[PDB]
């Protein structure tokens, strides 16, 4: 067969790589959906208390920001 | 017995991903080279093809015309053939 | 001169089967020993490069689309 | 050349597929944090106010759940 | 030439079909955001006022659901 | 067979490409329907509070605009 | 066979084209019926509030016009 | 010539049928907006006043439903 | 002159089987060596181009319609 | 055993999409060229056919008549044949 | 075993559509040409038939009578034969 | 003259089997070499054209009706 | 009718000389160019063409 | 048309001389370069090329 | 038989016998220079195209 | 000189099949005894090293991806 | 019978881990050597290859050009071949 | 093109002399080094190399 | 037969007989120096490329 690096190039190789790409693309779409949801949640938090929440969007702090908003009230 | 809708749309997602990957081909590099002369793309491609170098030198000089001989023309034609075949691997 | 002719033929098969691009008769003089060099307009060479590049990218993307369609088909 | 369903396969095909896999893997690694934060926010809503859509994870409903949840307090 | 059901097929046919696929793929990628936003709005209506058509996604009913929902408050 | 690029031109190739185009066209119609629904929702929001909502239509902000309208009242 | 463009002319070709025309003609009749219904709805809206609704018939605004009529009262 | 049930078929027959298909396709594309608007109006009636014929789509009844619906308010 | 005649025949088969367009007898003089060139009215050539173009586009769209109908048929 | 209504309307959707794609043919390019002389379409097509160039030069000049010889006429006729066959690929 | 009523009325709908399509034939074009002399229809048809041209020239002149020779008469008769056979494609 | 006679016969078969239209004996003189041309009344030629046109359109519409009826029949 | 002469030339072409390599086709072409004229050809050329058609027909007859 | 001459050269090439090692191809090349000229070749060279085509065809005939 | 077989067996140095017999069906001005016993032949683009087409056709089949 | 030639061929097969890198003709002089040494620009050698390194790392990572995909496939 | 989604994502996790392991190859060491001259990576690699030493000495000197002979060039080429084959084990 | 000469040397190498032990390879190397020059070789050496290729081909023919 | 078999059996010291017979189909300037009985041959890059290609092709197959 033709070869790329250490991998034989044939129908089965392409099929396997395509299966991996299929599942991984679905996963990427789901995760992008999650990012969009977090952005929407952030905007909700912003409109609730815009006097402090208009600093910058940060996924890893938004849960803590929501918990803080609860802590204040 | 046509594939289901979900199968076709999964193929579509694969296609979008693979085309995003394809955005890095040498042909693409030439296409999105906004410089009036293809100086940046040919600088990148000069590490992969002799014809790229032969085109590159005069185009940097901003020459209105470029003189090519038999050997340079052969190299340039092979460069374009490689661009078509997608045998240049832009790193 | 034979090498130039055959390489033109190769790029012809890849890019322009009927040889309608203006570049072809402008490169033809190099097949004659007396015409050691040819002065070509930079814009013409750039346009020829862009023709090759755009056709190539379209072919690549279309091959990717064909592969995706066949994957959806399953029996590939 | 080998073929996939009638489309020619060469070494560049496999190379491109493998580059796609690696790039997507990096993207997925980056994106996992978004799932973790989204699920944390979902659980905040579920625990503090058990009701209705708190009984099923739904990224498209959670921003409105935040709206309701945080506006109530 | 090959035929499809009795209509001639040439290389330009396949080329046109593949260009169609790629253009449509770009269009679909652009349009997905509209589905995401529409479903977010649907869930806003469902969560804040559970009733009737809130129990089934229906893009042609949701604008009237917004009319009702937002006019009530 | 005749060939386009790397793809053989024959009945089966056209049939597969047509199946893909069929599903993708249906998807495009559904997504265009969603865009139309969002436009109608935007017009509803506009007639409810035209003093501020007559700026410009933007799918990615309309959910947040609805949530804001709720926030005001 | 005789040919038109790339299509063979025979009994089966005509039969298939006629099937397509049949379904499409039925669809056109249904859609024309819908247009007539919208015209009748517009006339109803006009007789309810003729002081403003006698401008011009426009299918794409009639839903919004009805929603507006509700908004006023 | 070929025949359809005993009527002669020539290339002009197929040409005319194909022109008919294309013209009808353009007409149908134009007309789809009418269905979308009619269904939106139907859903307005259904949502704001659930009763009787609101439980079944009927383009010939909807104008009278508008008469009733809008006259009541 | 043979090449011109045969190319006229080819475009004839594609565009006008009975050769009723006015362009044909206006191009015929080029088959005689003495008539090295023919003065044609720009409007006539444009109209001939438009005839070819509109007929071609109609044929393309009709072939697409035939393919769609056969796809609906299934057995294709 | 006629195809269902949904099958036929799916074919119709396919047809509308494919015709929207077909809007980019050379024949179309000529048709929608609003210039009194087909200057823009022939400029685009001059990169694909010699006859397009031969027609192009005089039509830019706004000549009331165009002189063609045997070779130019052959090229123009081949150009129109290609327009019919849809072998020109407008990029 | 007669076809159902719905089948017959579906055929009727098809017939109405196809006849609306048929309204564009050359015979129709001649029929709906309201000009006292068939000048407009013959101008359209002169791009498709020689006999149309031969009739056209004098009818524009508003001649009370038209002189035809053997060749012109043959062309006119062939024009009418084409109108009957519906071989003229009005674009 | 043979070509004119046979073309008259063709249009006869298509339009008027018994040759009762007034145009036929008015065109007959062209079969004699001496009668190089014939003066015809414009109105007569227009009426002949309209006869051909109306008969043709009726035939086309009736063929469409026959096709529709056979489609309803199914076994076609 | 120049169109008729051209179409008849093509009709005979399809059976006698597909590529149109016989000189008689150039010799006859002028009739398609100008009106009210004629082409004077040698009886040798015309009878040779007629025997050429005869030989083509004989080959068809054998087949 | 220089393009036509080139394409015909390639067509004959595919059947007579794939690698184009015959001198006649360089001898004919000038026609692709400048307009309004001709190439004067020896009758020995041209008839030798014709017999070369004859020999290639004979080998095909045997096969 | 075959056109190029006739070309081979023709004993004439110029082979003008076969060139004549085949020019009656193929466009070759060759006949005149070769019958004239010229040392060289002036070939332009157009005639060269006919030479190439002729040689290809006789390579495949031009039996009369 | 034979050893240098063959080692160039080996690294060629690994890194650049068409030998388009500028380093190759700059190293060629060492095949001639007279050219005992060649002065090379440090930047060129560094760039050649980086080309080799980046290509190598990409190949390694892609082989790892292929192994992962085959593991997912199971039948390996 | 495609692998499940969980199987593919498990393979993806394996891939990420193995690539993190692969970050320690000699090719990587060269790639992430931020020094203007690859001095640090070549110091590390000089314990594994002679060509690394031959390159190393002058590059530390910050020479604009490096003179190589047949033997040194062979060693450098073998060094790069090893970098490609990933036969150097960086400890 | 020095690159072309090198690649052709490798191509012939793969079939005539895998290890490149013939002196002709060193004799030809200078052409890869400097531009605008040539290498003067003995007709004895070149014809001996040609017979060497002949013998290698003969061994292949026997096999 | 084979081109290199002809090369072997050629009795001429220079083998210019076979060199001539094969140069009619292969690009070898070799013919002239060898027919001239030269002691050495001046070979440039381009001609050397043709020599290498010729030798490879005759190694495989160039039977005429």
């Amino acid at each position: 067969w033709p070869k790329y690096g250490g991998t034989d190039v044939n129908t089965r190789t392409v099929h396997d790589l395509l299966n991996t790409i299929n599942t991984m693309s679905a996963r990427i779409k789901t995760l992008e959906r999650y990012e969009h949801a977090l952005r929407e949640i952030h905007k909700v938090v912003v409109i609730l208390k815009p006097s402090a929440n208009t600093h910058s969007f940060e996924p890893d702090a938004l849960p803590a920001l929501i918990m803080q908003f609860l802590s204040d009230f | 017995a046509r594939p289901s809708a979900q199968t076709q749309m999964a193929a579509v997602d694969m296609l979008q991903t693979i085309n995003t990957a394809a955005s890095q081909t040498a042909a693409s590099l030439l296409i999105n080279d906004i410089t009036p002369n293809k100086t940046e793309s040919l600088k990148i491609l000069s590490t992969q093809s002799v014809g790229a170098r032969s085109l590159l030198e005069p185009m940097q000089a901003n020459a209105s015309t470029i003189k090519l001989n038999r050997i340079e023309t052969v190299n340039v034609l092979d460069f374009l053939g490689s661009v078509y075949d997608n045998t240049i691997q832009v790193i | 001169a034979i090498a130039l002719y055959l390489e033109i033929n190769k790029l012809r098969l890849k890019i322009d089967e009927p040889m309608q691009l203006a570049i072809w008769p402008q490169l033809f003089p190099l097949l004659c020993d007396e015409h050691q060099s040819v002065q070509l307009n930079t814009d013409v060479l750039i346009n020829f490069m862009m023709h090759v590049a755009r056709k190539s990218q379209n072919t690549i993307l279309n091959n990717n689309a064909a592969i995706a369609s066949q994957y959806a088909a399953g029996n590939a």
